[PDB]
RNA sequence: CUCAGCACGUUAUCUGACUUCUUCACGCGAAAGCUUUGAGGUUACAGUCUC
RNA sequence: AACAAAGGAGCAGCCUCUGGGCCACCGUUUCGGCUUUUGUUGGUUUUAAAAGUCCAUUGGAGAUUAUGGGGCAGUGUGACAAGCGGCUGUCGC
RNA sequence: UGUUGCUGUUAAAGGGUUCGUAGUUGAAUUGAGGGCCUCUAAGGCGCAAUGGUUUAGUCCCAUCCACUUCGGAUUGGUGACCC
């Protein structure tokens, strides 16, 4: 046993991955003798797993999975967690996804009515985005549609928040793609309300 | 189009395009909830609860800073009214017209208005006994 | 109010086309309106289109290349069949050569030409030249 | 060239919030200072009712329907819409 | 291009002209559908000879949409400069 | 000050009403005429309801 | 597309290893019903599984933070006006 | 007699107005997935390389100085961009 593997799921404690051990330790280190409100809050927080994804970009991405149960907690302190973990684990982005589940149409009227619409495919995907974009918030989306029937999602983001996530865009896009099987593009706009795209 | 009589207006209230809470609101769900229920004990309807909240505390929407809106809060704490807002208001206006008409039987306007308000209340009634929110024996009078 | 979504869309397109305008706005959006546009964009009658998100109901926007002449709507969604493809194709269209009626089926949304091919009739949807 | 899909800046300055591409809000918040002490309190541009704090019987806003008329002598800082 | 037979042989008297602006068929009947031919120019102000052509429809001089469309056509081909 | 951190006017914008071009655009109509305020978008004939 | 239901606190099963305790089971009207094996039919009765119920912790989840929220108590921090102080409306104890 | 396919400002024909039941008609959401190999299959508002004396350019520079509407100057210049 270990007191740093208590940040992993109980099932995965006798059989952790190479990936999962490094982060596990890092969390436990953070939990002691540090800036406040993440010396205590991680103890209530137990991760399902995590994985490591490698693109052909400069940096890699460590993606984390923890239940939807702890989302409400982790959402607050999300920023400081990501950052302080990337310091301990340099050369790779940290992101925090909370695991959800999706449902399919049963091909019946009266059944479909009674399914959750937060369980549903779309709302899930949207929140996966918002998580990996954080800090920074989505403003507006477009779907553009081409001659092949190819539909392409675009997202647009604040020029206020631009600096932070500008570098992170290819990384985010990659992860989102390989998981939910949907392409994404990220633009910016200066005056989001009136919705004019710019390089500002 | 206006339901009864002439009218086209576009006076309305929009939404925010940001459904996540502001950076200047650091208040938690619980504080919001508490505020609602507190105010409600004065006999305030949800319509004025939202107004008090937005103006004083800078709240974007109740729904944005809590997982639920104003009636759902009240219901869950057993403070909710059993007569919906829209129905109650009309009945008040109605009775007040009937006072004025009791005195003035030469008044043409307020007579016709009362006819409107009546049938409008009936439409509401009928609605809320299909979609249960009133007893199924409810009637205006 | 509007009792057919299609009718609201394709009276903006037709009018705009008769004025030669190279883009049109469309007030609502539906899953259905998408599919209709998609067809015509393959066969070459539309450049592109965007769907924009207000997070209430979307606003479609379309680029006309001026290659259309009409886009109609058959409102009651009358039942057409494997023999009765012939009937419709004659009566509402100026030709059998380049007339395209679009139909609904269990399979999806498709041209009459493809409908015959897969041997399923259905209820009619709209038409274009 | 002009586009419907991506509109021009000057055009959408003009438009009503119900006539807009996005149909966003046309309001914002403000920090009104209570001059009877120092108490920073959030207030809403179209308050449409009085708002008080216990540091002011000077009030903060007038109820008026066009947009709030804030009491004279009060510090105004402009919060963003977003 | 144009109607063919099953033998691939053209049957048409002529194939009508295109109005570039609306991509509509210019009729023989329309006599307000003018063919504007501008002569291109190179460095040292020498004319290359007439090369480019526009064609305007007769439905664009019934409300004078003509000017508008000519600009969008021109500007795209780099003939008219915008800043 | 005193029905007053007010009232009017000008520039510009917007939503809601009534109508004019005696330079109303397209189009429609037998013509007179009608024009975002339709009798227009209809033989390329089908938004909805009713008399 | 239509029919019907829902109308949202007018609600809502966490799963699971093993061990113990109690306990008829239908049913309750003056005695009725009842699961195999013991060679078989007729009679009673026992042990045993099952089910229920009580306690126990074995492993695992959870779609919303129980080392948590809500409310009391002790100490220091910041602070208003009278009582006190600067040495010029306002500052602090 | 106009369901397919009628008309009602002036020609036969919109009810004086409003409320309102039968009846007829009624907005949007749940979402129809992907990868590796071959193919000159296309596009490219991606891009390392390396090509191009004006065998193709514009900004900078050189020389003039021309009060102000001349220019040329070469290796110009990882510049710009073009096959």
């Amino acid at each position: 046993v270990k007191p740093h593997l208590r940040k992993l799921r109980k099932l995965k404690r006798p059989n952790p991955s190479e990936d999962e051990d490094s982060v596990a330790k890092a969390l436990f280190e953070l939990e002691a003798t540090h800036k406040t409100l993440r010396t205590q809050l991680p103890r209530f927080h137990i991760n399902t797993v995590r994985t490591l994804s490698s693109p052909r970009f400069r940096r890699t991405a460590t993606v984390v999975f923890y239940p939807l149960r702890f989302l409400m907690l982790v959402r607050k302190i999300q920023r400081t967690l990501t950052a302080e973990l990337e310091k301990r684990f340099p050369g790779s982005i940290v992101v925090l996804v909370a695991q959800r589940k999706i449902t399919k149409r049963p091909k019946d009227v009266y059944k479909l009515q009674k399914v959750q619409r937060s369980r549903t495919s779309v709302a899930v995907f949207e929140n996966i985005l918002n998580d990996l974009i954080y800090p920074c918030d989505v403003m507006g989306r477009r779907w553009r549609c081409r001659t092949d029937g190819t539909k392409v999602m675009k997202v647009f983001l604040d020029s206020r928040d631009r600096k932070r996530v500008e570098s992170r865009l290819p990384i985010i896009a990659h992860v989102y793609k390989q998981l939910t099987h949907r392409t994404v593009s990220f633009g910016f706009m200066w005056n989001p309300k009136l919705q004019q795209v710019s390089s500002r | 189009v206006r339901m009864q009589g002439v009218g086209h207006g576009k006076s309305a209230s929009s939404l925010p395009f940001c459904r996540t809470p502001p950076s200047w609101l650091k208040i938690a769900s619980r504080d919001v909830i508490d505020a609602v229920c507190k105010l409600a004990k004065k006999g305030l309807t949800p319509s004025r609860i939202g107004m008090q909240l937005r103006d004083s505390m800078g709240i974007a929407q109740v729904k944005n800073v809590t997982g639920r809106k104003i009636l759902r809060i009240l219901k869950h704490k057993g403070m909710a009214p059993e007569i919906p807002e829209d129905l109650y208001c009309l009945i008040k206006r109605a009775t007040e017209m009937r006072k004025h008409l009791e005195r003035n039987t030469k008044d043409r306007d307020t007579k016709f208005r009362l006819i409107l308000v009546e049938s409008r209340i009936h439409r509401l009634a009928r609605y809320y006994k299909r979609v249960k929110q009133l007893p199924p024996t409810w009637k205006y009078e | 109010t509007m009792m057919s979504v299609l009718a609201n869309a394709l009276r903006c397109i037709a009018s705009a086309e008769r004025r030669g305008k190279r883009q049109v706005l469309i007030r609502p959006s539906s899953k259905v309106v998408v599919k209709f546009l998609q067809v015509m964009q393959k066969h070459g009658y539309i450049g592109e289109f965007e769907i924009i998100d207000d997070h209430r109901a979307g606003k479609i926007v379309v680029n006309l290349n001026g290659r259309l002449n009409k886009c109609g709507a058959i409102c009651p969604r009358f039942d057409c069949t494997t023999p009765d493809f012939e009937k419709w194709v004659k009566n509402i269209l100026p030709s059998r050569q380049f007339g395209f009626v679009v139909l609904t089926t269990s399979l999806g949304i498709m041209d009459h030409e493809e409908a015959r091919a897969r041997n399923t009739g259905g209820k009619v949807l709209g038409f274009f030249y | 060239d002009s586009d419907l899909s991506y509109p021009t800046v000057r055009s959408e300055r003009m438009k009503h919030k119900r006539r807009r591409l996005v149909q966003g809000p046309n309001s914002y918040f403000m920090d009104v200072k209570c001059p009877g002490c120092n108490a920073i309190t959030i207030v809403y541009s179209h308050a449409t009712s009085e708002v008080q704090c216990n540091g002011c019987a000077t009030k903060l806003c007038r109820p008026t329907g066009g947009k709030a008329m804030l009491t004279t002598g009060c510090g105004f800082r402009k919060k963003a819409d977003h | 291009i144009g109607t063919y037979n099953e033998e691939g042989v053209n049957v048409d008297l002529y194939i009508p002209r295109k109005c570039h602006a609306t991509n509509n068929l210019i009729t023989s009947y329309d006599h307000s559908a003018v063919q504007i031919a501008i002569a291109n120019v190179d460095a040292n102000g020498v004319l290359n000879g007439t090369t480019t052509t526009f064609c305007i429809a007769g439905y664009l001089r019934r409300q004078a949409e003509s000017d508008h469309a000519i600009n969008h056509l021109a500007i795209s081909k780099g003939i008219i400069r915008i800043k």
